[PDB]
């Protein structure tokens, strides 16, 4: 199923995943298809901090949904 | 766990979970 990731750079990035896929898998998919490493990826949904190990279904993710990837840099 | 019975026209869908109910609706 399709998910949409509307980025801060104005880009619309689409992924072909399953609801059973984890957030880590979606981040890895973005890594393969764009080069954005999964750790730097922060996908936000429903005002909730999405965790890698959790799946798309836990955050109530449907087909054609809209996630937002924020460059979350470890450490500061 | 209350099954969320869908009050949609002729759509008798009662799901105890929010994501499943939303998907069915």
């Amino acid at each position: 199923m399709q998910i949409f990731v509307k980025t801060l750079t104005g880009k619309t990035i689409t992924l072909e995943v399953e609801p059973s896929d984890t957030i880590e898998n979606v981040k890895a998919k973005i890594q393969d298809k764009e080069g954005i490493p999964p750790d730097q990826q922060r996908l936000i949904f429903a005002g909730k901090q999405l965790e890698d190990g959790r799946t798309l279904s836990d955050y109530n993710i449907q087909k054609e949904s809209t996630l937002h990837l924020v460059l979350r840099l470890r450490g500061c | 766990n209350i099954a969320y019975n869908c009050c949609w026209d002729q759509c008798q869908a009662c799901f105890n979970s929010s994501p499943d109910l939303a998907d069915h609706i």
